[PDB]
RNA sequence: CGACUCUUAGCGGUGGAUCACUCGGCUCGUGCGUCGAUGAAGAACGCAGCUAGCUGCGAGAAUUAAUGUGAAUUGCAGGACACAUUGAUCAUCGACACUUCGAACGCACUUGCGGCCCCGGGUUCCUCCCGGGGCUACGCCUGUCUGAGCGUCGCU
RNA sequence: CGAUCCUUCUGACCUUUUGGGUUUUAAGCAGGAGGUGUCAGAAAAGUUACCACAGGGAUAACUGGCUUGUGGCGGCCAAGCGUUCAUAGCGACGUCGCUUUUUGAUCCUUCGAUGUCGGCUCUUCCUAUCAUUGUGAAGCAGAAUUCACCAAGCGUUGGAUUGUUCACCCACUAAUAGGGAACGUGAGCUGGGUUUAGACCGUCGUGAGACAGGUUAGUUUUACCCUACUGAUGAUGUGUUGUUGCCAUGGUAAUCCUGCUCAGUACGAGAGGAACCGCAGGUUCAGACAUUUGGUGUAUGUGCUUGGCUGAGGAGCCAAUGGGG
RNA sequence: UUAAUUAAAACAAAGCAUCGCGAAGGCCCGCGGCGGGUGUUGACGCGAUGUGAUUUCUGCCCAGUGCUCUGAAUGUCAAAGUGAAGAAAUUCAAUGAAGCGCGGGUAAACGGCGGGAGUAACUAUGACUCUCUUAAGGUAGCCAAAUGCCUCGUCAUCUAAUUAGUGACGCGCAUGAAUGGAUGAACGAGAUUCCCACUGUCCCUACCUACUAUCCAGCGAAACCACAGCCAAGGGAACGGGCUUGGCGGAAUCAGCGGGGAAAGAAGACCCUGUUGAGCUUGACUCUAGUCUGGCACGGUGAAGAGACAUGUUUUUUCACUGAC
RNA sequence: GGGCAGGGCGCCCUGGAAUGGGUUCGCCCCGAGAGAGGGGCCCGUGCCUUGGAAAGCGUCGCGGUUCCGGCGGCGUCCGGUGAGCUCUCGCUGGCCCUUGAAAAUCCGGGGGAGAGGGUGUAAAUCUCGCGCCGGGCCGUACCCAUAUCCGCAGCAGGUCUCCAAGGUGAACAGCCUCUGGCAUGUUGGAACAAUGUAGGUAAGGGAAGUCGGCAAGCCGGAUCCGUAACUUCGGGAUAAGGAU
RNA sequence: GCGGGCCCGGGUGGAGCCGCCGCAGGUGCAGAUCUUGGUGGUAGUAGCAAAUAUUCAAACGAGAACUUUGAAGGCCGAAGUGGAGAAGGGUUCCAUGUGAACAGCAGUUGAACAUGGGUCAGUCGGUCCUGAGAGAUGGGCGAGCGCCGUUCCGAAGGGACGG
RNA sequence: AUGCCUGGGCAGGGCGAAGCCAGAGGAAACUCUGGUGGAGGUCCGUAGCGGUCCUGACGUGCAAAUCGGUCGUCCGACCUGGGUAUAGGGGCGAAAGACUAAUCGAACCAUCUAGUAGCUGGUUCCCUCCGAAGUUUCCCUCAGGAUAGCUGGCGCUCUCGC
RNA sequence: CUAAGGCUAAAUACCGGCACGAGACCGAUAGUCAACAAGUACCGUAAGGGAAAGUUGAAAAGAACUUUGAAGAGAGAGUUCA
RNA sequence: CGCGACCUCAGAUCAGACGUGGCGACCCGCUGAAUUUAAGCAUAUUAGUCAGCGGAGGAGAAGAAACUAACCAGGAUUCCCUCAGUAACGGCGAGUGAACAGGGAAGAGCCCAGCGCCGAAUCCCCGCCCCGCGGCGGGGCGCGGGACAUGUGGCGUACGGAA
């Protein structure tokens, strides 16, 4: 009768994100006049480590030309951005790395990061350590463009949206073994309270459906519908194949 | 442990004297009595507790302006008026 | 006959049963049937010559004024009063007064920070500073003033 | 072979269908059916070793009670085994008994609780006698062997394995006989295994879970009361005290073995091979005692030593008895 | 890691392998909202599971229960809509979504992976052969295991002696491959066997020290209490301190002691009953949040086309617009 | 406050180096300018000086029956050391699939919107040196733990921190001592019976006891030798075993 | 008087009480591990045994093993039985006096009791800032007390210089 | 119990990973020797944290879980103060049905509530008279009821040693 | 009858509040928890839980004074009908 | 390119008022169970009850038929007796369960919108004068303001009304 893992995470306060020491959001820059039609040029400061998050970001100071003012925007860092670096924005921007422009200007065959799902939404889609998203085709009618995402889908977006060119810096991680209680523990330490992992058959009958009995197994089948209540839904969850 | 050795260490205060009840019963970290509820404007009371209502009702206190209107209306509420001098 | 132990009786101990008392309860019935932003209920803190509690009172703090009555209060002193005098105490109570929280009302609840006017100390309005006095919450109705609209129109 | 309620069918020129009239529908009246097999008729799957409550000795798991099927033990007849010969020693086919040291049947006492299996320690009792004392019998020549009688006085051991009762082996021995005492003995001990809660394996079940199937870890409370017992003051009488004694009554205790001589004798074809009286001693048990040997040792007795402390020498102290002869 | 009986082989752990999700999305919270957590997030991420370092390997089976895929070639299929006859209430008919049926995939999903005979010039075993069967009939490995009833299996070693331990065999009641098999260095207050040294665990006990216990001055409770307290036998509610017959009995006490008081504690924790409950499970009976699907309303504008009825109506299929959202 | 030692500089000027050089415990640096010279800046809690010897402390002697916070002579000195302990400052590295707070508040810089008096004066002084006035309200005792808190109590339990001498010794280990603290932990006296609780010692045997080496005992530090099977090659390992 | 009980005598007591005919009831105790209060045996018994330790003389005092002073012997042995704080306590702090009650013996002693006294800030902290978080307005929901949310469906700054 | 914010703390030694220096061998690849270095969810071990064994002491105790010896760990998945968040069919849980104020296989407080019990226990003065049954039938009936039977009380209708 | 608009006293109820009256009621373990400094003391972090406790005497006339003891305590004396 | 009316919408320490909370025995509007009974239990019963929320007064609510009846008719609402443990509801089981008429207590009726007729004939606020002003009213004087034609007031409402 008692509630099950997993949905005391909807609630809370004991599962939220630790972003104490976060440098902030990693949005691209906001859709103007000069990103639309031209383009303008930002001076790359620094790179930073954002905890929680394998990629490292970069912070780049543009100049608002409404008023007298320095924007600063915290952009995701792509392989071979150093500091010191002159990047530019804009519909006329050149094809270089760490350079966001729309990809309908993009020829096909491109690797671009920092896909935006929608035109506008300042970034959404390969954005996580090292992946990237390669366009396809274009679509002159519909204003339509087709790209590949990480996970091997393919998706049609406007060509409106923009991307930044090049792949995320910081890829590789997951080669290295983590080799360590120790070290997962710091890793998930700066993400969420989700680490240590209880089996199910290793509880009791009262807290998960797979527990209880004198043998530790399961007793059911693991493969649920997507249709079923919450505290039944555990293990492969609409798997249509389980083995290897 | 649960015991003797557990006792020792109750070292900080949950509960402070509110200031709308005078009760010790105003809960720090929530800033609400649960006595009387003083952040909500209606008292707090229930009719499943009635010997909670009589130790706090109307005629437990001073009822320093009550008791004068009660015979203010005895006299019938005159106002103004001064009687006849010597 | 000893000491201890057992029963009964007289007296003396522990204990407060019984009886008689009762300014207290329970039940029924009659009349009236009244709270508060002019600040309710409740809470806190203080008030007596000697005053802890109860009760009463609110910096005018064991009570002020007025009315009625008429010689006390009292545990002790002190005494005011001439009790041939509005005159001690009492009761009534219509005048006045009524600290801090609390619907609680400048912002929060630490008794901490502020703003708008007037007066005094300092000045000779000179702003600092000090003290005192009056304001500064939400919602809402009528009306007034100041406003906005590529809302609907009229003149130029 | 089947009540109420409900449904369905059949019958009347049947009643109502509500202010009245007609027509559908519906509700009634009477007779059949649809069914309750737990059959005088609820609509109904498990587990709990995480468990709870009210009770029950009306009811199980101990002991104790009746019985003795079964277990154990003992007789009666005598077909036969025994070289001949039923009864030296056995004894079929039949039959008569005893014991509750085995498992069974019963539920009589105990469920407002009588602490269980073993092992350790200790006392006493029984004989259905293993050995020792005294004897009867042989298919007893000696030795040895078994059968039987009076007989429980005194003995019935040390270990490997297993929790074990049981069981088997090694060694010694005269013998390593069998049992009871709430299946003696947990405010006597232990907790190894049963038998709570945590886990692992195998089988079973969809599952939670189950297993006289295995494995592992798992708190053993209280006596100062009465009696009993062990000791210690005492008590009624003897006029009071002291000395020396008697005795009724209770308890009781000693036990077994080896070597020499007999004697390589009796006996015996031989192989082998005794016994009594004597001598020297040993095992177990009981009562004492420290001359000797050993142990203890804080006479804190006397040296020797580590660290520190009284300035050092000397003399000492502290280090829960500093340590060591 | 179970505070207060279980520190462990249990949990966790890096490694390994699957499942879902490209955002009006996956998982989840929330009675409620243009609500909220993951999410200051974007597949090298988030969410859900199984197994559990390194090495090696990961056998066969989709019959069953799950999960998943598409599919007007479709049996069943509610509401709403359409037609029918009737005076109408109506009933009938056609049409007809999801889901169940029907067809594939999936076992590192739950899981499972047999039996009977003949047969090699001594016996034995058995290569090999035949038949019946399921969805395959246990493959590589391993074992009398923490897993084997028989069992203290058989042989060797370890001992004088071993139900213990180890090493081999497989006949495996009932081993077995991510419900993971085998192996494995270091490590472990984990479970066992043997050996060296060591020792009072023992043969077999003794002595010494400190604090109690002892006595005294002072101070001083609690548990418990039908009445009380010497035995044998009898009968009795089948084990008496009281009753009967006998043995007998003598004030008041002190220190021990644990045989008895079926001693004290808790209206037995075991078992059974109750038309008494609770935690948990499901193929038990009734339901329910959530979720999938269909209809009605919010729900408009334009352009083309077809079926059906009929000789204008509905169904409407597709495309385009935004002003609702 | 002023001055000066002493540290640090990823600060500057001359100059251009292989025969490579400088340099640390380690590192590290150099034609993107190393060694060698000359400067500059920051911290200076250290030394001298005003404060400040007047005061404080150790001594020796007095005034005053008493009260009396007094009066006076002297001294408060010279040096060296240390992987020594603690605090602090500063360089240099190593680790992260861990990257290790926000705000109040203060300051510097880029610009010149504007001001000033006009030839002795003014506007300005992120005020240079002095000088004047004010700083409101609340808490301040004591315990802070084998007796002032929580456990029913003066309960062997629990409860967050700072200061940290000498000897021995690797050591903040154990033991003794100094500054400081106390009376032995809700009582004392007299004996030393049995059972106990806590320490030990035992001739010969050495686990024969027990379910089981339970408990106890054996070894133990340092120096010098030596160290096997196995192994993931890292370990095992203080293996085992010897001498001092 | 079979009995339930009752009538007299004596003592204590000091203010109300009873018989008969009827009426009415919160009307009769030995038990309920009954409720409340009190009192026994146990019993002058268990016990006043965790952390090495006390002795001598004097003073006050009716009274001294426990108070004070001096001497001796000890322990805590700088992670202390030392010196100061935070939370908590709330007068327990200081002086004087009493020994009724408490400090499981005693006490001339005390944290007991009774009288008084004591806490002095621009510089030490609260006060200021924000962190994790909490929580109004606008907005939405809710039958409703209210709830959701902290920038989200807001005409959200009442401030300032120069004229 | 867990997450977050802000602070504090953790003697003395052993083993000896990268990197670096010097010497020797080589034709090179490179390899040996001696040093420096101080890495490790490393080891012994104190403080701290925890609680294996003696199934020791105690077990109407110092204590409603403490004490002695012996123990595991002791630079990291470490220990700890304060602030804050999660509230009862809920929380939290390196998972023991563990913890959630000495209570946890569903906390505490008040009310519904004097919940129900076919089940235990108790149920208060005297005398007199009469005086039983554990049996039939039915019941989800077997520790219980209804129904017949057994019992008591109140009468009435008559007969008569009239 | 004329809904989807509205007003209206009386006969009715009143375990709270103000002020009275009464009883076949209880008489300090009873009657309200509370006859008295009772929602008080006290307990728990809190929601909350929650007591025990009346009587000299008509009048204090409440025992002057002497004596032992440090005192608590006694022996005399005195008050009162007691 | 600005001004002037209107409609919608803001700011006020603008002038004058109003609501907030408490008690809650009785009352009104919501929400709303389980113990229990059925000898089990799920519909039922408990029960529109307790618990929870909101809102007043001295009473509250209701109230003058879109009624009852079917008679030779009655005639607002509220309460008492009876109807009546009845009609009816209900595993038609346990159980639940009104209304009409009759006799009484009391008794009281009315007002708008619309329809239409009257020169908005109507109402609120500010100034002055007179009266009384301690439950701030009446009259008069103000080319003083505002509301109102997107409709105020007079006549008039089902029993008919207006001329
Ligand atoms: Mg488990
Ligand atoms: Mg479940
Ligand atoms: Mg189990
Ligand atoms: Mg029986
Ligand atoms: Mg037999
Ligand atoms: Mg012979
Ligand atoms: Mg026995
Ligand atoms: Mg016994
Ligand atoms: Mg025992
Ligand atoms: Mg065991
Ligand atoms: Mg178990
Ligand atoms: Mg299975
Ligand atoms: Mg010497
Ligand atoms: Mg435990
Ligand atoms: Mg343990
Ligand atoms: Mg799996
Ligand atoms: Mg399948
Ligand atoms: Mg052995
Ligand atoms: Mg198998
Ligand atoms: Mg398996
Ligand atoms: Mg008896
Ligand atoms: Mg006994
Ligand atoms: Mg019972
Ligand atoms: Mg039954
Ligand atoms: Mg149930
Ligand atoms: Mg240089
Ligand atoms: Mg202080
Ligand atoms: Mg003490
Ligand atoms: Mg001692
Ligand atoms: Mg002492
Ligand atoms: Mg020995
Ligand atoms: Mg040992
Ligand atoms: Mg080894
Ligand atoms: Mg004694
Ligand atoms: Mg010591
Ligand atoms: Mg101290
Ligand atoms: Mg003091
Ligand atoms: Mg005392
Ligand atoms: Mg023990
Ligand atoms: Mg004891
Ligand atoms: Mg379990
Ligand atoms: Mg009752
Ligand atoms: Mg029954
Ligand atoms: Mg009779
Ligand atoms: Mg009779
Ligand atoms: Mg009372
Ligand atoms: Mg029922
Ligand atoms: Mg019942
Ligand atoms: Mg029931
Ligand atoms: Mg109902
Ligand atoms: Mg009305
Ligand atoms: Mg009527
Ligand atoms: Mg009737
Ligand atoms: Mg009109
Ligand atoms: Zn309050």
């Amino acid at each position: 009768g008692r509630v099950i893992r997993g949905q005391r995470k909807g609630a809370g306060s004991v599962f939220r994100a630790h972003v104490k020491h976060r440098k902030g959001a990693a949005r691209l820059r906001a859709v103007d006049f000069a990103e639309r039609h031209g383009y303008i040029k930002g001076i790359v400061k620094d790179i930073i480590h954002d905890p929680g998050r394998g990629a490292p970001l970069a912070k780049v100071v543009f100049r608002d030309p409404y008023r007298f003012k320095k924007r600063t925007e915290l952009f995701i860092a792509a392989e071979g951005i150093h500091t010191g670096q002159f990047v530019y924005c804009g519909k006329k921007a050149q094809l270089n790395i760490g350079n966001v422009l729309p990809v309908g200007t993009m020829p096909e065959g491109t690797i671009v990061c920092c896909l935006e799902e929608k035109p506008g939404d300042r970034g959404k889609l390969a954005r996580a350590s090292g992946n990237y998203a390669t366009v396809i085709s274009h679509n002159p009618e519909t204003k339509k463009t087709r790209v590949k995402l990480p996970s091997g889908s393919k998706k049609v977006i406007s060509s409106a949206n923009r991307a930044v060119v090049g792949v995320v810096a910081g890829g590789g991680r997951i080669d290295k073994p983590i080799l360590k209680a120790g070290r997962a523990y710091h890793k998930y330490k700066a993400k969420r309270n989700c680490w240590p992992r209880v089996r199910g058959v290793a509880m009791n009958p009262v807290e998960h459906p797979f527990g209880g009995g004198n043998h530790q197994h399961i007793g059911k089948p693991s493969t649920i519908r997507r249709d079923a209540p919450a505290g039944r839904k555990v293990g492969l969850i609409a798997a249509r194949r389980t083995g290897r | 442990t649960k015991g003797t050795s557990s006792f020792g260490k109750r070292r900080n205060k949950t509960h402070t004297l509110c200031r709308r009840c005078g009760s010790k019963a105003y809960h720090l970290q929530k800033s609400t009595c649960g006595k009387c509820g003083y952040p909500a404007k209606r008292k707090r009371k229930y009719n499943w507790s009635a010997k909670a209502k009589r130790r706090n009702t109307t005629g437990t206190g001073r009822m320093r302006h009550l008791k004068i209107v009660y015979r203010r209306f005895r006299h019938g509420f005159r106002e103004g008026t001064t009687p006849k001098p010597k």
